[PDB]
């Protein structure tokens, strides 16, 4: 792609998750999803096979009807309501439309039925773009109109997702559909505290923002995308397994790692209100993401998979890649839980 | 896990480019015939076209 | 009232010229002269078959430019306005916009038909 | 000389570095200013002089 | 002078045809010797070919 | 670094650099063609920059000091006792093969780089194009398997996609007697090991695979044994010819700014020579592979990058 | 028997082939816009009328 086009695009799909976040109207929220997703659409289709073509023909379907849906949520907001502040719901049944909406955006099951086949189709760095500064909009969205959102239709997205993408990575060897089942996870305990603490979403938000952007330049810098390429780094650069065994225990939520913080502040504000089972049945299904980022940790860091003969030419080459933030991103990804009240500048 | 499902998925490619699977065009075959105000009078043109 | 009466007679006077097209004259119907018209020989193939357009990228921006005339057409309206050197700023916008987007359609070959 | 090329990084990028030391001095001396406009700022609003 | 154009259509403008014509004449007459002597075609094509590049 | 898309944007178009001394040339032939000199003949007349044939220690060549690296470092392999027993068992063949395709691939990212980098035409010796015509031979002779060829088949089908052909391919007739003569006549004790099948193989594969499949996306100049040995006979041809054929007609600044970023990151074109095909022949087990990557960073100026090495004498680290 | 076979089998093997079974349901999709669209329909349908979500 010519890099002033690339520059147009990526700083139009910047402007419509901005007007998306800035906005007072609701026509304008809506215009601001239609320009994310018209945007985003060549980024997934830089290289021009049909995988790309698959995964831009599912995403453009899934985000079109979501569209739909929260159209047709705002139309019945301005008949029980007659105006459009970006606030909450006057109806149900507009509540009901919108996070259906929202929840198809973010790809939270059970609605989850694109995201493994979109991130598998695209690119790792329109992946990234897909997987971090796309869950900016509709949580926006999210944090707006919590007064309307039904607990019951949001703590069920959100354990549904939980549980699904729990399940989902245990059956992959490619990286990308990894990710993304960690994304469906995610995203449902990013939502299961929203209506308790949306601060405590907002904080899930950025550091899972942070450890996912963490992985995915660590794997553009090793030009790897399935776990038996992984694999190799440690013949490669061996620093490189050090800092996806470090970053993948911090994504598993395991002490004392900043991927930790959130899901313990979430239990935080969920045992408040008398919520027990629901956080306990979270961090048991968690074991479950915990499980296959230790399958690639094993794979990759603690033991040495068989290498090639080839990979001696690469011993020769450093890299000559633009990690962009890697090393903030792998410390702010690993070591940030001794600073866990810097949580309230959130509020 | 492979299952009974599972069985027949062939790991994706290296570089995520599918080999094309040239499915023919199929040129729509025009005949341009005799009976026509340009062929004069008695021509027949096997034409294909694409569109 | 008077436009639905007004398209009912054009309608029924349109569809009476019809069925006096059909039932009048002599039919000798046989399964020849219904045949497909190629020119005298049979035809090969269907006429369902793929039609390739080769004018698909200015199919999908006339799209594009087809919005134009329901934005750019309220200015006559828009010229009786009372903030006016605003209306005027974002109407030339909107026309340099549409402009900006032609000019680029040109510079990458994107008018230019295929093959 | 030792490598058969000229390294990108054989030779210091001197630009880089005074670019580096001049925004890191930069920062030091804005943040030292700023903090003692704090304390100024709390000595002077509550009478903690 | 620099002709502009042949006047023939698709034959284009060669811009050095004098070292041309000795390149394609000397390789015409280094293929040629590979023909045995006796052979007419040789004998003829020999002929001809120096008288162009002679000329 | 040095080349990236702001250069792009800001004025560094590719095709300004373009001139029509920007051909790609590629001298083939046999094991004895003499195509050696020819090559750096046609690389001296027409101005364009000669590399050497890709070896094995053509990437020791291009990093660090130039001097070959000892072959447990590069390589792990021999073209000596691949001459000696081509049937060997711990599949030195493939081994030998696979290392060649990958220091050609390096050597015709090479060749790209000089060429879009500084409009100079480089003249080349087996490009990546024609080094599969070895691995059929070894398949013709029973040297290899065919789990081997579908490897090389998998590594060439995702790494030659990305790439243009040459302009100019010079390809030497020069038949299986007279290479045997030469061969003979060279003194090489592995080298008269060679059999007449596999020259017969590996004539048979240029003349039935490889140019009837690059005379439509290049343009050929077969020549024979005896009129290649004028340089000015193949270059007097080179600078007569029409260029029409190929995918180096429509190439803009974009398209060849996409390869020349392509190009110059060497990893990313080295990333899939080393696919996870767990193969006997190419696969280094666990331990070995350990042992030999902690020898090869106590090697003299590898221990770090290429600007960071006291033990070679670079100055000026704690600024770097 | 137990220490084994059977305080094996309880705990960690019957979870451990319980999360296998499910992760293999799971992930067996075909892939199809048809068939994750209708499930989609099927989503509403149950979120409407058998779940009361829009109440
Ligand atoms: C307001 C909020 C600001 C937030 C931070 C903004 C900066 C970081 C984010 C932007 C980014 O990507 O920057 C690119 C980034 C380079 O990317 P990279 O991959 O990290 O660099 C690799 C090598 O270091 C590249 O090396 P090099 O060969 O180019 O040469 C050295 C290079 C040369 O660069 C220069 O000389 C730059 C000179 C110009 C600077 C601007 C002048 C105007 O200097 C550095 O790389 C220095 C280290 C940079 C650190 C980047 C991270 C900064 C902090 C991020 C937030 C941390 C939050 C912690 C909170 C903990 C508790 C929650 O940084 C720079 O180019 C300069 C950073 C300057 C930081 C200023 C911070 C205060 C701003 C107020
Ligand atoms: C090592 C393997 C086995 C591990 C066993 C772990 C312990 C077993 C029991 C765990 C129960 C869940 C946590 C209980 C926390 C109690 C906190 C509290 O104050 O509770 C009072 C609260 C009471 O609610 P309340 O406090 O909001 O009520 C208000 C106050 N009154 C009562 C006056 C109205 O209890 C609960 O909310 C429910 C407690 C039971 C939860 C049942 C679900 C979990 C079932 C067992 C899971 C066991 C592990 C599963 C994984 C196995 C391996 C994969
Ligand atoms: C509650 C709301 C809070 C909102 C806070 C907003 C903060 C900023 C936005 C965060 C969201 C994620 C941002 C990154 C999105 C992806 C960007 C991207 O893809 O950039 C492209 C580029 C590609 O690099 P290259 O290797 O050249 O790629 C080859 C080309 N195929 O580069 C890459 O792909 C590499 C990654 C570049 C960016 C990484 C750094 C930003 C994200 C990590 C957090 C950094 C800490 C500071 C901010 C904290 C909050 C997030
Ligand atoms: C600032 C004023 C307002 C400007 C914005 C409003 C514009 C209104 C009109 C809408 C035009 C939309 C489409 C414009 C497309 C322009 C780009 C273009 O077509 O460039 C190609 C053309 C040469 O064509 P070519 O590439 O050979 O095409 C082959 C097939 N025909 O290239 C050319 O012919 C060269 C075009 C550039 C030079 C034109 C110079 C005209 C000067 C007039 C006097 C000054 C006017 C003030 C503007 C500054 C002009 C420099
Ligand atoms: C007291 C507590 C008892 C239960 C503890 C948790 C389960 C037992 C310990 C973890 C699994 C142990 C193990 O070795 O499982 C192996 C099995 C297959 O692993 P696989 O990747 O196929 O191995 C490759 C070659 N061995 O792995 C599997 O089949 C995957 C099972 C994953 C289970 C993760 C824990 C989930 C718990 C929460 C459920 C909700
Ligand atoms: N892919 C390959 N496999 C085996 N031998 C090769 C390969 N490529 C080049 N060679 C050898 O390289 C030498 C080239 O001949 P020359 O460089 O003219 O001495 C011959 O010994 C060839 O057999």
């Amino acid at each position: 792609m010519n890099p002033i086009i690339l520059i147009i695009i990526l700083m139009t799909v910047m402007l419509g998750t901005i007007i998306v976040m800035i906005s007072t109207h609701w026509l304008l929220i809506w215009i601001g999803f239609e320009m994310n997703m018209l945007a985003i659409i060549p980024i997934m289709m830089k290289k021009h096979n049909p995988r790309a073509t698959e995964a831009s023909t599912k995403y453009f379907l899934t985000q079109s009807t979501a569209s739909m849906l929260l159209m047709m949520a705002i139309i019945i907001n301005l008949m029980f309501s007659g105006q459009w502040t970006v606030m909450k719901l006057f109806n149900p049944m507009a509540s009901m439309l919108m996070t259906m909406a929202l929840a198809m955006k973010l790809g939270m099951a059970p609605f989850h039925f694109w995201v493994p086949e979109v991130t598998q189709g695209i690119p790792l760095s329109s992946g990234l773009i897909l997987l971090t500064w796309q869950k900016l909009a509709p949580m926006s969205v999210l944090y707006q109109i919590l007064p309307s959102i039904n607990l019951d239709l949001i703590l069920t997205l959100s354990i549904l997702s939980i549980t699904i993408g729990g399940w989902g990575g245990l059956n992959q060897t490619q990286l990308r559909k990894i990710m993304a089942y960690s994304s469906i996870a995610h995203m449902g305990w990013m939502t299961a505290v929203l209506l308790y603490n949306p601060t405590m979403t907002l904080l899930n938000l950025i550091i899972y923002i942070i450890m996912t952007s963490t992985m995915f330049t660590l794997f553009m810098a090793n030009s790897t995308t399935t776990t038996l390429s992984l694999s190799h780094t440690w013949n490669k650069a061996p620093i490189m397994t050090i800092l996806v065994l470090i970053t993948l225990l911090s994504m598993g939520g395991l002490p004392p790692l900043s991927g930790f913080m959130p899901k313990w502040m979430i239990i935080q504000e969920m045992t408040k209100n008398d919520s027990i089972i629901l956080p306990t049945l979270m961090a048991i299904t968690a074991l479950l993401n915990l499980y296959f980022y230790m399958r690639l940790t094993y794979s990759t860091a603690l033991t040495m998979f068989p290498s090639t003969n080839n990979m001696k030419m690469k011993w020769q080459f450093p890299t000559t890649k633009r990690m962009t933030l890697l090393p903030t991103m792998t410390v702010l990804s690993t070591m940030l839980l001794p600073l866990t009240p810097i949580l309230s500048i959130l509020e | 896990y492979p299952t009974k499902e599972t069985a027949h998925w062939k790991p994706p490619p290296w570089n995520d480019v599918d080999p094309p699977k040239d499915t023919l065009v199929s040129n729509l075959t025009l005949n341009f015939g005799p009976q026509h105000p340009a062929a004069h009078g008695v021509l027949r043109l096997v034409m294909e076209l694409s569109g | 009232m008077n436009l639905m009466i007004t398209l009912l007679t054009n309608f029924t006077l349109a569809t009476l010229l019809v069925t006096i097209a059909f039932w009048l004259p002599q039919l000798n119907v046989y399964s020849e002269k219904t045949s497909p018209y190629e020119c005298g020989f049979d035809p090969m193939g269907s006429a369902r078959l793929p039609f390739s357009m080769k004018f698909f990228l200015v199919a999908i921006t006339f799209l594009l430019f087809d919005l134009e005339i329901a934005l750019l057409l309220p200015l006559p309206w828009a010229s009786q306005t009372t903030n006016l050197n605003t209306m005027l700023t974002m109407a030339l916008l909107l026309i340099f916009l549409l402009a900006v987007s032609l000019a680029y359609e040109w510079t990458q070959k994107g008018l230019e038909w295929t093959e | 000389k030792f490598y058969i090329q000229e390294p990108p990084h054989g030779s210091p990028n001197w630009l880089k570095v005074g670019l580096t030391l001049g925004t890191s001095a930069f920062l030091w001396i804005y943040l030292i200013k700023q903090h003692n406009e704090d304390v100024l700022e709390y000595k002077r609003r509550n009478g903690l002089e | 002078l620099l002709k502009k154009t042949t006047g023939l259509v698709g034959l284009a403008v060669c811009e050095t045809p004098h070292e041309r014509l000795k390149i394609l004449y000397t390789k015409i007459l280094d293929v040629l010797g590979h023909i045995p002597k006796n052979a007419a075609y040789r004998k003829y094509t020999e002929q001809i070919t120096n008288e162009k590049l002679s000329i | 670094l040095q080349y990236g898309p702001l250069a792009y944007i800001l004025g560094e178009k590719t095709t300004k650099k373009m001139t029509e001394n920007s051909k790609l040339i590629t001298v083939d032939g046999n094991i004895c063609s003499g195509k050696s000199k020819l090559a750096k003949e046609v690389a001296e007349k027409l101005g364009l920059k000669h590399f050497p044939e890709a070896g094995i220690h053509y990437a020791d060549s291009t990093t660090g000091d130039g001097k070959p690296l000892p072959v447990r470092f590069s390589g792990n392999c021999s073209l000596e006792k691949f001459y000696d027993d081509p049937k060997s068992n711990d599949g030195n063949s493939y081994r030998l093969q696979a290392w060649l395709y990958a220091s050609r691939l390096l050597q015709y990212a090479d060749a790209l780089e000089h060429l879009l980098s500084t409009g100079q035409g480089v003249v080349l010796e087996r490009s990546i194009y024609s080094d599969f015509v070895f691995l059929e031979a070894m398949y013709r002779q029973g040297f290899i398997r065919k789990q081997c060829v579908d490897h090389y088949n998998q590594v060439k089908k995702v790494t030659v996609c990305e790439y243009l052909p040459p302009h100019v391919v010079i390809y030497v007739d020069v038949p299986v007697s007279e290479v045997q003569s030469r061969i003979q006549k060279k003194g090489n004790p592995h080298e008269m090991k060679i059999t007449s099948a596999y020259l017969q193989d590996i004539e048979n594969v240029y003349k039935g695979t490889f140019l009837p499949e690059m005379s439509e996306k290049c343009e050929v100049l077969q020549y024979s044994a005896w009129e290649a040995e004028d340089a000015e006979k193949v270059v007097e041809d080179i600078q007569y010819l029409k260029y029409d054929k190929g995918p180096w007609l429509d190439q803009d600044d974009r398209k060849l700014h996409n390869l020349r970023m392509l190009v110059q990151d060497k990893l990313e074109v080295l990333n899939y020579t080393s696919i996870p095909v767990f193969l006997p022949e190419v696969t280094i087990g666990a331990h070995q592979s350990d042992r030999v990557f902690q020898e090869f960073t106590e090697l003299p100026g590898r221990k770090y990058r290429a600007g960071y090495n006291e033990d070679v004498g670079d100055k000026w680290i704690w600024l770097k | 028997l137990l220490d084994l076979i059977w305080l094996e089998t309880i705990l960690p093997k019957t979870i451990s082939l319980a999360q296998m079974k499910m992760s293999t349901t799971i992930t067996s999709q075909k892939g199809l816009i048809k068939l994750y669209f209708l499930s989609f329909l099927i989503t509403i349908l149950i979120s409407t009328t058998l779940l009361n979500f829009h109440e």
